[PDB]
């Protein structure tokens, strides 16, 4: 059922990261 | 009935997810969205005769 | 705390004109919102005449 459409990249548990800025740009 | 609402966020911009808690008339709306806030955000009540 | 946004409150009629009256009361738990973001800055929404 699942086989581009799926992506993946410390954080506090149960947190979101919806920022796509460059961490020079990467 | 003046102080109505709150805003939360780490950078307070449209690049970081932000919180808006509006205690408006008859309701409370809590939203977590990528918001582009005003430089001086607020609400305004206007009387009618 | 850990992606849970906790809101506590209590309402009290008071007389004192400018400052907290001498006395003691505790705030109720109300709601504990599941907001999974970080907060370091905040703002107060106000009503304007």
């Amino acid at each position: 059922l699942d086989s581009y459409n799926y992506l993946y990249r410390n954080l506090k548990p149960f947190e979101r990261d919806i920022s796509t800025e460059i961490y020079n740009c990467y | 009935n003046i102080i109505r609402g709150w805003i939360f966020g780490t950078t307070l911009d449209s690049k970081t997810q932000s919180l808006l808690i509006v205690n408006n008339a008859t309701n409370v709306v809590i939203k977590v969205c990528e918001f582009q806030f005003c430089n001086d955000p607020f609400l305004g009540v206007y009387y009618h005769k | 705390i850990d992606g849970y946004f906790k809101i506590y409150s209590k309402h009290t009629p008071i007389n004192l004109v400018r400052d907290l009256p001498q006395g003691f009361s505790a705030l109720e738990p109300l709601v504990d919102l599941p907001i999974g973001i970080n907060i370091t800055r905040f703002q107060t929404l106000l009503a304007l005449h």
